[PDB]
RNA sequence: AGGGGAUCGAAGAUGAUCAGAUACCGUCGUAGUCUUAACCAUAAACUAUGCCGACUAGGGAUCGGGUGGUGUUUUUUUAAUGACCCACUCGGCACCUUACGAGAAAUCAAAGUCUUUGGGUUCUGGGGGGAGUAUGGUCGCAAGGCUGAAACUUAAAGGAAUUG
């Protein structure tokens, strides 16, 4: 949200649901940021190094948190089967 | 002497978090006003309206006092605090603290040109509370805050310079109207204008970065 | 009975968004619906869509992201006179800087900005933000 | 739910639906060739009858009508197409 | 949509309908009936001049207790007879 | 990102069907479950325990991922799950909560039950329901042991089980602890059947 | 008074002015 | 009715909480404890208190009592932990259902096989 | 305002049931609103069962109770029988006991 | 206007009750209550919630139709039947839980998809009383129905929820 001559004005560009891409606004104290850890050669969870996803309170409210998580992780590479794009 | 409980309160005094915009980014629930005190010391209060309520009891009436306060700077951070005690100062005391805690941010924008420093709003925005719908409308420069004395003093502390307002319902009952104009500017950062269509990486939680530098004893 | 077929399509899209979904099957489609779905797509508010072909009036699957708040229809297609367009967008668009009133002119279904750039006018269809 | 494929839905859930709410509507009735080995040839019959269909030469029977699919008559065979 | 026809030719219905319901407005009905000119002591006019018949002593309403000092006046242009208040301490001494 | 031998193994499939972790809920069957696999007749539904395994992985794959392993929290008022959580807690970082939850533990600092975690693991969102609620007042992610009829509201990552009783919850809770250690931690290579007996976890008697 | 007995009160009342008016038809 | 008020039970709770070693099934020394170890303004209240922190103590020795946890319990429970040696690989082969086996087949590999039907 | 979804009692898809008469006070009441109980009780009673069989023929006989269905009228139902008055919630509870 | 007139029973008469008791409770019992031919057109005629169309969310029962089955029970010689059972699917009368959402609230799968205000269409309301009164028209044997004002008065009447 720039300005006259470039210059980043207006603070705080918020987060965003990885499920719905709605804004995750401040008082949404019902949303969640899930850090899934990056692993290496034979177990070993590499501390501080995650694949992450953010899910709006609305989405978890509607129960769609566990299905939409599946889809995200799976098609990002950390599940295979579990989920099905069709029904 | 502070002494903070809560991970978040500790990380604040520990000067590991410099601004609330952080807190908002990750939506970190506040619980300790001193957080928003050290994070936001330009805060000036304003007790907007005080009115008596009363309750009957199996041995005596009880008229305690409701008090409604608005705190903020005038640089995009407001707070709407409402508390009833049996003393006015008491009710004014707790009210200010509740108003500290409630501090949400404001998105502000340009009526319609790219110029120097936001003065109006990003979009049209509604807040409703009880029966009162306050509606905030972007307005050209020097328009002013077109609003009743109450809402105006809330929108000023909010930092807004030029906005149009319109109201509906039983506006006279102040308690709901401010709680409506609150939601009204509390809604400006839930609105997806195209400029926010840009995808950010998704930042790491200050809770995890200074993980140890929080934690209990 | 079924009145504005554009109405139902627009509405269904909005509720799919509101429920936080990513698709809508719409029915029964029409030239006007595509040309509308077309103008949204041109400006980001939905993904790609697809004409399915029952041998009837059609179905459309719309894929949408979440950039969209609302897409309504203006139920009587009022006439608009090159000047009144100012007054329309002003009434139903959140800010002067973005968002579109889409309408119908002699030179095609086009949003109000292409409408202003080509300097034609006509009737009013709906809107997008 | 929330995200799925409306375009290419599973054969089974499509299968169980109403014939009007399939992706593109079609019938779910069929035709058959029916015999009653007194004769050598085979009448073509619609799975739903209304008319109690009589065979080519002999006033025999074949099927009776019902609420839906016809009840075929006693000693008979049938292929489907 | 509830009630109001939204159609593009329904103007005539839409106007007429309004016409009808304006009558539920107390000022619009008053204006068009000419209640002003018909009923009502003054002609429709802002003031009017009459002659004093008797000095009265109207007792106030609750929860007030008073005697309120007024004059029966017969409007000159009208003959219509009317009772009027004589304000401020005394003044009933001014009239006759 | 798929490991290599973190496939569901023979010994594990064996492990599960003795606990009967594939035996999912009856008629009852929440919409939000494709974790199914063909209806066993006479009112029982079978659970694709491959996915169960695959979910368990993510569970661990995120449990271990939390900078301090002790602000990861296990919950269970279900008596069947109390003996396990304490045991899950024991081995891993993890503070536990067995018995009564006690409300106002996530909101409200002023309580002595006050915790403040970065993640939650819960064995029955029906019974633990309180906790699932309270977490959602305050931006906490939730892991859950779920049957086919369990509420999916406000739990991310299901683990499809059988809270009908017996050994499953124990089994699942064991495998949880098992894999978090086989992650970053104090464990070891391949098969590695692991010293610790699964019956360690399990409600006792009488 | 009970709503319905007021309805009856005036019903009569109308029937009497009905009577009285007829006297001079 | 000799039901002890909160303050008596309140204080007993706290005393067991943080001075369990020292104290006993003996009021008479529990008493003398309270003097040195707690400030009270009346003899009667101290006795009324000590007698109950006694009783509370007298039935901790046989089962815990809700409200009082000197954490010595929570870790006594930790080394009181173990059982098993027989598990649940005998005898023979994991009996499955018709589809439980199809479940095996459809995703995995080797397992001992044992099928059963079932009825309405 | 309204203080029951069943309104009076049990009537959805009709418009007119038909009236029965109160067993206690003969007040008419729509059968679907009626409030009913089966008065199944023995012909004899408590103590009489011994002195019955004792001075009777046949081995123990048989014994055949009485059965009659009782219709009460709310006011009558409330003044004695099934009613009490329940809290704003317990009200909703249709389960018998 | 005929018939019918068992029953219960506006009116009336009574016995008690009451300070009174034209009532409540008891008795007598006219009209009525039923029926034909004709009128009348009103009910809290109520879901106090217009109709047509779309969309938005879960669950178990049930009513009618249908489809699927090496289902149960019926024995005979297997079936054929019928009744039952289990899964689905239309269209019904409803209940449950949630509530994204709506409301002043109680509550509401509509009373939702509304200041981010437009699918189509019908009707009615615009403070309270005056008053459904006056008046004219009109329908009716009547009783009455439909249509239906004003002067004047008045600062509240009203709704839902709370504490007493
Ligand atoms: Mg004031
Ligand atoms: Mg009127
Ligand atoms: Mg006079
Ligand atoms: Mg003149
Ligand atoms: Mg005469
Ligand atoms: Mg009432
Ligand atoms: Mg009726
Ligand atoms: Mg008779
Ligand atoms: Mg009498
Ligand atoms: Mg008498
Ligand atoms: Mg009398
Ligand atoms: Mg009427
Ligand atoms: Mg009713
Ligand atoms: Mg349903
Ligand atoms: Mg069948
Ligand atoms: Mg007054
Ligand atoms: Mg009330
Ligand atoms: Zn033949
Ligand atoms: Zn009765």
């Amino acid at each position: 949200m720039e300005n006259d001559k470039g210059q980043l004005v207006e603070l705080y560009v918020p987060r965003k649901c990885s499920a719905t891409n709605r804004i995750i606004k401040a008082d949404d104290h019902a949303s969640v940021q899930i850090n899934v850890a990056k692993v290496d050669e034979e177990g070993r969870a590499i501390p501080g190094e995650y694949v992450t996803y953010a899910l709006s309170g609305y989405v978890r409210s509607r129960g769609e948190s566990d299905d939409s998580l599946n889809r995200l992780a799976q098609n990002d590479g950390l599940l295979k089967n579990v989920w099905s794009y069709s029904r | 002497g502070w002494v903070p409980v809560t991970k978040l309160g500790r990380l604040v005094k520990a000067g590991k978090i410099t601004t609330i915009e952080e807190i908002f980014l990750h939506s970190l629930p506040v619980k300790e006003f001193q957080i928003i005190d050290t994070l936001l010391p330009g805060l000036q209060d304003e007790v907007m309206n005080i009115k008596p309520v009363q309750k009957q009891t199996r041995a005596g009436q009880r008229t305690r006092f409701k008090a409604v306060v608005v705190v903020g700077d005038s640089n995009g951070h407001v707070g709407l605090g409402i508390k009833t005690a049996k003393e006015v100062a008491g009710a004014i005391r707790a009210g200010i603290i509740i108003a500290k805690l409630s501090v949400i941010p404001i998105r502000r924008g340009y009526w319609g040109t790219n110029l120097g420093q936001p003065h109006s709003l990003a979009t049209k925005t509604t807040g409703k509370c009880g029966s009162v719908t306050v509606r905030l409308i972007p307005a050209p420069r020097g328009s002013g805050i077109v609003a009743s004395p109450a809402v105006k003093k809330l929108l000023q502390l909010a930092g807004v310079e030029d906005v149009y307002t319109q109201s509906n319902g039983k506006t006279r009952t102040l308690e709901n109207t401010l709680k409506a104009a609150f939601v009204a500017i509390g809604n400006t950062y839930g609105f997806l204008t195209p400029n926010l269509w840009a995808e950010q990486p998704l930042p790491v939680s200050p809770l995890d970065i200074y993980s140890d530098e929080a934690s209990a004893q | 009975t079924r009145s504005s077929v554009l109405a139902d399509a627009l509405n269904a899209i909005n509720n799919a968004e509101k429920t936080g979904k990513r698709q809508v099957l719409i029915r029964p489609s029409s030239k006007v619906i595509i040309k509308f779905l077309q103008v949204m797509q041109k400006h980001g508010y939905i993904g790609e869509f697809e004409y399915i072909d029952d041998h009837r009036s059609g179905k459309i699957v719309v894929q949408l992201n979440g950039r969209l708040n609302k897409c309504g229809v203006i139920s009587p297609r009022f006439n608009v006179k090159i000047g009144d367009i100012e007054k329309w967008t002003a009434n139903l668009l959140p800010a002067r800087q973005f968002g579109y009133v889409i309408l119908t002119t002699s030179a095609g279904i086009m949003d109000h900005e292409e409408a202003r750039r080509k300097h034609v006018s006509g009737k009013i269809l709906g809107f997008v933000y | 739910v929330l995200v799925q494929d409306l375009l290419h839905p599973t054969a089974a859930s499509e299968a169980r639906k109403h014939k009007l709410k399939t992706l593109v509507q079609g019938p779910r009735s069929y035709f058959l060739d029916v015999k009653c080995p007194g004769c050598l040839n085979i009448t073509t019959v619609f799975s739903h009858a209304q008319t109690a269909v009589t065979c080519e030469s002999c006033s025999t029977i074949l099927c009776t009508p019902t609420g839906g699919k016809a009840k075929l008559s006693e000693g008979t065979s049938f292929r489907r197409k | 949509g509830k009630g109001k026809p939204r159609g593009l030719n329904s103007a005539r219905k839409l106007r007429v309908h309004r016409r009808n319901n304006r009558w539920a407005e107390n000022n619009y009905k008053k204006r068009l009936l000419g209640t002003a000119f018909k009923s009502s002591p003054f002609g429709g006019s802002s003031h009017a001049k009459g002659i004093v018949l008797e000095k009265l002593g109207i007792e106030s309403k609750q929860p007030n207790s008073a005697i309120r000092k007024c004059v029966r006046v017969q409007l000159i242009k009208n003959g219509k007879k009317v009772t009027a208040f004589v304000p401020n301490d005394g003044c009933l001494n001014f009239v006759d | 990102s798929l490991p290599a031998t973190f496939d569901l193994t023979p010994e594990d499939a064996q492990l599960l069907l003795a606990a009967n972790t594939h035996l999912g809920a009856r008629n009852v069957q929440v919409h939000q479950e494709p974790y199914v696999f063909n209806a066993r007749p006479d009112g029982v539904h079978v659970i694709n325990v491959g996915k169960t395994w695959e979910k368990l992985v993510l569970a661990a794959r995120i449990i271990a991922a939390i900078p301090n392993p002790e602000d990861v929290v296990a919950i269970s008022s279900r008596t069947f799950g109390q003996r396990a959580v304490l045991k899950f807690a024991a081995h891993t970082g993890a503070t536990p909560i067995a018995g009564r939850f006690t409300p106002g533990s996530f909101t409200n600092y002023i309580t002595r039950s006050f915790k403040e975690p970065r993640l939650v693991i819960v064995t029955d969102p029906r019974s633990d329901a309180q906790a699932i609620k309270e977490a959602s007042y305050v931006n906490i992610p939730v892991i859950a042991l779920t049957d086919l009829d369990s509420p999916s509201e406000f739990v991310d990552v299901a683990i499809p089980c059988n809270n009908r009783g017996k050994h499953s919850i124990g089994l699942i809770w064991y495998l949880l602890a098992r894999e978090v250690l086989r992650l970053r931690g104090a464990l070891v290579d391949r098969t590695q059947p692991w010293s610790i007996m699964p019956d360690l976890y399990f409600y006792r008697d009488p | 008074m009970r709503a319905k007995w007021r309805k009856k009160r005036t019903r009569r009342l109308k029937r009497k002015r009905r009577k009285v008016r007829a006297r001079s038809k | 009715g000799r039901v002890r008020t909160k303050t008596v039970k309140r204080a007993s709770k706290a005393l067991i909480e943080r001075y369990y070693p020292k104290l006993t099934l003996d009021f008479q020394t529990n008493k003398r404890l309270c003097d040195e170890i707690a400030t009270i303004q009346s003899k009667r209240l101290r006795n009324k208190i000590a007698g109950y922190t006694t009783h509370l103590m007298k039935r901790i020795q046989k089962g815990p009592v809700r409200g009082i946890s000197f954490k010595l319990q929570e870790e006594e429970r930790e080394r009181k932990d173990q059982y098993v040696p027989e598990v649940s690989r005998s005898n023979g082969v994991l009996n499955v259902d018709n589809q439980t086996s199809d479940l095996v087949k459809s995703l995995g590999l080797k397992l001992p096989l044992s099928v059963i039907n079932v009825s309405a | 305002p309204k203080k029951r979804a069943s309104n009076g009692r049990n009537k959805k898809g009709r418009g007119h049931v038909k009236p029965v008469r109160c067993v206690n006070c003969s007040k008419s009441i729509p059968k679907d609103k009626a409030i009913k109980r089966m008065a199944i009780r023995n012909i004899v009673e408590a103590a009489a069962v011994r002195d019955l069989s004792e001075a009777s023929v046949y081995p123990e006989y048989a014994l055949p109770k009485t059965y009659n269905k009782l219709h009460y009228c709310v006011s009558c139902a409330i003044h004695a029988r099934i009613v009490r008055v329940r809290s704003r919630e317990d009200r909703k509870n249709r389960a018998p006991p």
